[PDB]
RNA sequence: CGUGGUUCGUGGAGCCAUGGGGGAAUCUGGGCGGACCACCGCCUAAGGCUAAGUACUCCGGGUGACCGAUAGCGCACCAGU
RNA sequence: GGCGAGCUAGCCCUGGCCAGGGUGAAGCUGGGGUGAGACCCAGUGGAGGCCCGAACCGGUGGGGGAUGCAAACCCCUCGGA
RNA sequence: UGCGAAUGCCGGCAUGAGUAACGAUAAAGAGGGUGAGAAUCCCUCUCGCCGUAAGCCCAAGGGUUCCUACGCAAUGGUCGUCAGCGUAGGGUUAGGCGGGACCUAAGGUGAAGCCGAAAGGCGUAGCCGAAGGGCAGCCGGUUAAUAUUCCGGCCCUUCCCGCAGGUGCGAUGGGGGGACGCUCUAGGCUAGGGGGACCGGAGCCAUGGACGAGCCCGGCCAGAAGCGCAGGGUGGGAGGUAGGCAAAUCCGCCUCCCAACAAGCUCUGCGUGGUGGGGAAGCCCGUACGGGUGACAACCCCCCGAAGCCAGGGAGCCAAGAAAAGCCUCUAAGCACAACCUGCGGGAACCCGUACCGCAAACCGACACAGGUGGGCGGGUGCAAGAGCACUCAGGCGCGCGGGAGAACCCUCGCCAAGGAACUCUGCAAGUUGGCCCCGUAACUUCGGGAGAAGGGGUGCUCCCUGGGGUGAUGAGCCCCGGGGAGCCGCAGUGAACAGGCUCUGGCGACUGUUUACCAAAAACACAGCUCUCUGCGAACUCGUAAGAGGAGGUAUAGGGAGCGACGCUUGCCCGGUGCCGGAAGGUCAAGGGGAGGGGUGCAAGCCCCGAACCGAAGCCCCGGUGAACGGCGGCCGUAACUAUAACGGUCCUAAGGUAGCGAAAUUCCUUGUCGGGUAAGUUCCGACCUGCACGAAAAGCGUAACGACCGGAGCGCUGUCUCGGCGAGGGACCCGGUGAAAUUGAACUGGCCGUGAAGAUGCGGCCUACCCGUGGCAGGACGAAAAGACCCCGUGGAGCUUUACUGC
RNA sequence: CACCUCGAUGUCGGCUCGUCGCAUCCUGGGGCUGAAGAAGGUCCCAAGGGUUGGGCUGUUCGCCCAUUAAAGCGGCACGCG
RNA sequence: CCUACGGGCAGGCGCCGAGGGUAGGGCCCGUGACUGGGGCGAAGUCGUAACAAGGUAGCUGUACCGGAAGGUGCGGCUG
RNA sequence: CGCGGGGUGGAGCAGCCCGGUAGCUCGUCGGGCUCAUAACCCGAAGGUCGUCGGUUCAAAUCCGGCCCCCGCAACCA
């Protein structure tokens, strides 16, 4: 449930690999429903906008399925699971009995075999997608979308879940996997189960390389510049911050909140 | 050792050509300057 | 209310313009004469056109108590070379 | 107000390159082992910001050069590979 | 409108000076020829140097530098008859090679659309964009100079038209396909190479021997169809169908039936092949290059063999590996006397490049510059392998000043008696070590390492016997890996060339990595990993006036910011101040609301102006929380039955007074602290104490195997580092011929001493010394050269940086 | 103290090469001694010539080890880049 | 060289070989700045943990803490 | 040498600012409770304020010199 290699060389040691038995034969990631070409791309028009970034594989985007309302109704069976490289999560394969193919971002659970379905009727199983209000109190589902028809949005990512805590008007009362406790319409299309590949929390990268495989480059601490160029950047041979610590635009880093107050959204929130 | 100039003729044409001269307002000028004092030579070759 | 223009730098601060807010009247109507009021006067906003006198010199001519090839235009010469 | 990323830095698309040697991870197969296991041992296997070392990328110490062959070079030595 | 100074400006000419240099130490010598002139051009011979290049082909860039005639003023570091130079004339040939009348990539541009005072910015489709995808020519000959381009041979694609035969034809639209990573890798082949006693070949027997299965040279290249050989590709039929934004008979999916194999069909590779063409040594010719002959050449077996081809092959792995067209299939309009498909036949087939240099004297470096520049080929022999090293083939060079001489001194080298770090800041430097095989190998450890630990033996050749493999047949040959034994020779057998010195022990950093291009490579950065914090997604955050974009086609196992920095054991106490976080009360507070009350002017109606109470946010106050937030983590006095010392106490302060651990430390002022160790001797080093000027826990605390071109100590080995020098080599220095600079320079007829002088005199005073002028040498002086001191101050001079400086955005 | 030097008088230590002074460390000659001899003490003359090799530290200096006839102190831009 | 020579002796090379040298391990003994606990030594200091609910029942494994005995958490025993 | 703070019953600290009062805790001495000590309770004692001056009517207090104690600084070079 995740690869440990012995130490034959430094890194090897306490590096770390992820288990791809969940993976039904795959490789050739099925053209069609994606790929897709991705645009590897670390700034927008002109400037780095997003720090430290680029290099790394090659990438192939898998166009996956977020509304599943798409297909009320119509089932279908489940052939691969296999890897997606644009996200924590693996992904399923899915044959409808429409002919068409789709990806879905695999639950915990879904064994190669499964007719999986989406619709107010649907089985509760893990797998199916419905909306939310038709789904029983205190189950765990996934994918879930924030306004109905707006796609899914929330616990995608290995091994993140949602409770239903409640109803209470045409919403009802969720439990994300912040902790937080949000009231999500009820037409949302939920997702019943948690994301699964759920040990992916656990993997050790292991060498500075492996880091940039992923498409991270080396992030340097302010700590470690001149004034010019970060608020922390002086001294004469390392000197505590001297002020409260701070991104190289200025604002406080450790506490100072940062949500815009006014948002409508606020009052269909209630946690941490 | 590697010195500055790498000359290669796409670049330059690219860079410095008439029709790029042409789009920016800017450069539009360095040709209205340039004729003006009567370059015999608008831009590279 | 916020500003610009005018000699006017908030000054007693009008006049003209106007980003924002409110928002009329049609001769007994309106604007103005340096906060405001009265009196006495001036003028007709929210449409427009209008030659000449005026500015300039790539260009052409005419002159010079202007230069005379290190001067005079960077170039008297195949120089914006 | 413009001109520069044909040097240099980063990123994006698309191509190319790294003699030869060594070490011998998992996994596999076989044998032992146990109630079943763990595990052990061979063999197989060919992993690694793994080793030695050219190309290639470097620029450690030293000497020479110092109106230079050179506005950063040369030689010996050295790092990655 | 008068110049002598402005380190003035422009120009001219001097000094240094016949001085330094003449650009890699790969290297020259002679004969002959040419010409006014020859070390320098041509030719011959001899010598040396490159050979994973210093040979050859391509891409950039360059732009007549190509070839021939004629020429030498200048360019050429000398000369020059020569040249990349001057003058002139010639020279670049394509339906198949590259690119364009094809495709798309990042990116650009951009109908629709959005945004912006103007300029303009963004942007769906589309278009543009290539070393990627797609696409039909291989080989020989010919030119002074081009050739997959002309010619010759064999072969091929597209367009048009026609004839035949076939079919529902038809696309910018649907589907399939194109279509894809990295490491390892099977079989079969090809390029490439070696050998042969076989086939062909001019000649050759020297100098003691050899007429010999002698020596020396060569034994191939391109090639349709067919056919073999190897390999890739792929299921066939039927039904249902609601998906592939219309429609499909296509694709998808479900059932069923047949093969499960490549059997079949298809594709590529290799072979063979008609035909076409090449074809050495040597000798002769005459070159400035080549040509004749050799010849009617021969044209064959064996072996080694790719990283290349069959190719989309196979296996493993995680970081999970473009697009679009060509292609095929499906159908839609439309048309089906159409159109498409197949075969054959005629005809048609445009634009651009094509010389030459291309690791360099033709490109980037002001230069014929010891620098830089992408891809492919890159033979042989030996060395364990190899693109390494030595020599060498083909091919190309001796680097555009020479001649001598044989000083000092300098560079680069070789060697040294005895000693062996005694040198010095330091073994800096140089030495030693060094490949392969075998034996052997410690603490410690994260069990992998440490490891090439350490330290040792072997290494050539000859003859005899002998094992296994690949290829052939099971055989010989050939190639590969060995095993055993008796001997021979030298000072020495990795006999030359490439090829670690080693151990012990601290500091820092875990590690590979990164960095101040051009004085720092590090203990700095980064790094996996730990923690805090923000962010619910039209996320936070960044860029932008905006639109928009990045974040992300991500979603809290995610993304941003911050510190710390593998791993082990840990990370204490203070929330008073500052930051952030929470607090529906209260205090204050802006516009605004509100107007009690006042005032200006009017006869008056009025008009206009001030304005209290009171209702009005955030912020601040105020109440609390918070330490991997900024940060901080005490003083005096006394006390034990020798004495010291203080477990104990007293008191003052504080938000709280530093826990673990560590400690003269990358921190210790005094300081070479004290003690032990090491040494004949130790300001350093190691161990220890604690008196910590001024350690201490994520600006982490203490450790830690491994790692290091880091930094410190010690020993062995070995040495020219040294006692302490000597000799030798080559390149300069010196002389001769040719070419011939530079900083500097008020002018000079430019001496010592002792004085003086603005306080350091060739230049004044006294005395002393001293004929004129060179050359090679040395650096004490000309407060020698260079740079309008970088240090220091000054200027109400500048600029980068900071913050609870001021003031703004 | 601020006199030449800020249109530059390169700063410690070592090494190399010295040269000078004498207030003499040694050797030569002396007087005095609380000098028996030997060995010393102290002062006078004397600058001929000599004045070691190592450990520590950048050090000058100093400490130390082993010797010595002695292990001299100074100046020369703290002599000399 | 001797012989009574297809011989012996001298002499020469070879194996082994006491030990000497170089290298690196193992085990035991002695000793060392300093340091850790321990025993013991009439009447030294601090507190009072235990023995009587020892004035907080005691003891106990473990863990954290504290001048010191000890205290506290968790579970256990009753002695 | 520089700057700042300090010296007060036996100990550690107030009082010094703003002139005229010497205060707090401990300890010491007497007395209680106790078999006794301690704790505890009730009572008391003890300072000329480092020193010499000066100002004032009057000085711990304001001023100056000297004596000590402690802390900070000593930079370019
Ligand atoms: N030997 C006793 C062991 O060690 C310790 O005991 C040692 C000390 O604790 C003990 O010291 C005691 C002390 O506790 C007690 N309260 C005061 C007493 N005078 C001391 O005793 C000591 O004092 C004098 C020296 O002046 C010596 O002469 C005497 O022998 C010695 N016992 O003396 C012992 C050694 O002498 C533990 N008490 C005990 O747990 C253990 O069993
Ligand atoms: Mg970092
Ligand atoms: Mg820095
Ligand atoms: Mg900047
Ligand atoms: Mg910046
Ligand atoms: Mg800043
Ligand atoms: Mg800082
Ligand atoms: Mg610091
Ligand atoms: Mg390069
Ligand atoms: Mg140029
Ligand atoms: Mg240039
Ligand atoms: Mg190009
Ligand atoms: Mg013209
Ligand atoms: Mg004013
Ligand atoms: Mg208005
Ligand atoms: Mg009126
Ligand atoms: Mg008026
Ligand atoms: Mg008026
Ligand atoms: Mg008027
Ligand atoms: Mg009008
Ligand atoms: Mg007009
Ligand atoms: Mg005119
Ligand atoms: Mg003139
Ligand atoms: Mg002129
Ligand atoms: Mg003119
Ligand atoms: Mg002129
Ligand atoms: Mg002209
Ligand atoms: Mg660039
Ligand atoms: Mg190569
Ligand atoms: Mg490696
Ligand atoms: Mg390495
Ligand atoms: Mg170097
Ligand atoms: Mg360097
Ligand atoms: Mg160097
Ligand atoms: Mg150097
Ligand atoms: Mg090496
Ligand atoms: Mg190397
Ligand atoms: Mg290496
Ligand atoms: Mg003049
Ligand atoms: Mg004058
Ligand atoms: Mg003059
Ligand atoms: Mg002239
Ligand atoms: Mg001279
Ligand atoms: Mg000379
Ligand atoms: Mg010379
Ligand atoms: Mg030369
Ligand atoms: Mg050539
Ligand atoms: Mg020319
Ligand atoms: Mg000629
Ligand atoms: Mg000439
Ligand atoms: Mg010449
Ligand atoms: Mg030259
Ligand atoms: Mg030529
Ligand atoms: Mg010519
Ligand atoms: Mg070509
Ligand atoms: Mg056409
Ligand atoms: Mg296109
Ligand atoms: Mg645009
Ligand atoms: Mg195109
Ligand atoms: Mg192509
Ligand atoms: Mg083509
Ligand atoms: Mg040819
Ligand atoms: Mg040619
Ligand atoms: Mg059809
Ligand atoms: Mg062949
Ligand atoms: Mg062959
Ligand atoms: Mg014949
Ligand atoms: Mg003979
Ligand atoms: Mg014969
Ligand atoms: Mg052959
Ligand atoms: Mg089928
Ligand atoms: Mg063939
Ligand atoms: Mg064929
Ligand atoms: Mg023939
Ligand atoms: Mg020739
Ligand atoms: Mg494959
Ligand atoms: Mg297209
Ligand atoms: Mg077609
Ligand atoms: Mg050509
Ligand atoms: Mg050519
Ligand atoms: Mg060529
Ligand atoms: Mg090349
Ligand atoms: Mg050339
Ligand atoms: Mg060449
Ligand atoms: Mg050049
Ligand atoms: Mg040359
Ligand atoms: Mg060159
Ligand atoms: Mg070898
Ligand atoms: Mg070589
Ligand atoms: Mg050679
Ligand atoms: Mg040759
Ligand atoms: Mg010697
Ligand atoms: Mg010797
Ligand atoms: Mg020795
Ligand atoms: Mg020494
Ligand atoms: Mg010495
Ligand atoms: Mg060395
Ligand atoms: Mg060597
Ligand atoms: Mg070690
Ligand atoms: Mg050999
Ligand atoms: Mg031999
Ligand atoms: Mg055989
Ligand atoms: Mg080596
Ligand atoms: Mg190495
Ligand atoms: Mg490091
Ligand atoms: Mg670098
Ligand atoms: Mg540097
Ligand atoms: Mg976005
Ligand atoms: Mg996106
Ligand atoms: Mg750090
Ligand atoms: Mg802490
Ligand atoms: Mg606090
Ligand atoms: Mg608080
Ligand atoms: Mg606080
Ligand atoms: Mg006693
Ligand atoms: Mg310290
Ligand atoms: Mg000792
Ligand atoms: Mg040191
Ligand atoms: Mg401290
Ligand atoms: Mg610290
Ligand atoms: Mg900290
Ligand atoms: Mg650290
Ligand atoms: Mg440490
Ligand atoms: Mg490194
Ligand atoms: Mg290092
Ligand atoms: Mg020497
Ligand atoms: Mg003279
Ligand atoms: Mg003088
Ligand atoms: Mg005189
Ligand atoms: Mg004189
Ligand atoms: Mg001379
Ligand atoms: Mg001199
Ligand atoms: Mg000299
Ligand atoms: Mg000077
Ligand atoms: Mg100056
Ligand atoms: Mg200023
Ligand atoms: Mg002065
Ligand atoms: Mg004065
Ligand atoms: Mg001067
Ligand atoms: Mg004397
Ligand atoms: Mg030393
Ligand atoms: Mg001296
Ligand atoms: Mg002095
Ligand atoms: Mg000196
Ligand atoms: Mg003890
Ligand atoms: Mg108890
Ligand atoms: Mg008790
Ligand atoms: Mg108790
Ligand atoms: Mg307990
Ligand atoms: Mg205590
Ligand atoms: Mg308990
Ligand atoms: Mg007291
Ligand atoms: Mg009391
Ligand atoms: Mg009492
Ligand atoms: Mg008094
Ligand atoms: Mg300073």
């Amino acid at each position: 449930a995740v690869k440990k290699f012995k130490p034959y060389t430094p890194s090897r040691r306490f590096m770390t690999v992820a288990d791809f038995s969940e993976i039904t034969k795959t490789e050739p990631e099925k053209s069609l429903v994606k790929p897709l070409k991705k645009t590897g791309g670390r700034n927008n028009q002109g400037r780095i906008t997003v720090r430290f970034r680029g290099g790394g594989h090659k990438r192939l985007y898998r166009i996956i399925d977020f509304k599943r309302w798409d297909k009320v109704g119509i089932p279908a069976k489940v052939a691969a699971i296999e890897y997606d490289p644009n996200r924590s999560a693996r992904i399923a394969l899915l044959h409808y009995v429409d002919g068409e193919k789709r990806y879905i971002i695999a639950p915990d659970g879904l064994q190669v075999g499964q007719q999986v379905v989406a619709g107010p009727d649907a089985p509760i199983q893990v797998g199916n997608a419905l909306p939310l209000r038709f789904i029983p109190v205190g189950t765990v589902v996934h994918a879930v979308e924030l306004e109905p028809k707006k796609g899914a949005k929330l616990a995608r990512a290995a091994g993140t879940s949602a409770q239903i805590q409640g109803r209470e008007g045409d919403y009802v009362i969720l439990r994300l996997p912040s902790g937080e406790l949000r009231k999500v319409h009820g037409e949302c299309y939920a997702t019943v189960g948690a994301v699964g590949n759920a040990d992916h929390k656990n993997i050790v990268l292991g060498k500075a390389g492996r880091s940039r495989w992923l498409g991270r480059r080396p992030h340097v601490r302010g700590a470690a510049m001149n004034p010019v160029d970060h608020p922390h950047g002086g001294g004469e041979g390392r000197a505590p911050r001297g002020r409260p610590p701070a991104s190289p635009w200025g604002w406080q880093t450790k506490g100072l909140k940062t949500r815009k107050r006014r948002k409508p959204s606020s009052r269909f929130i209630i946690a941490r | 050792m590697k010195r500055t100039w790498q000359p290669n003729r796409r670049k330059r044409a690219k860079t410095h050509g008439f029709r790029a001269r042409m789009r920016t307002p800017g450069g539009r000028k360095v040709l209205k300057r340039r004729r003006q004092k009567g370059r015999w030579r608008l831009t590279p070759a």
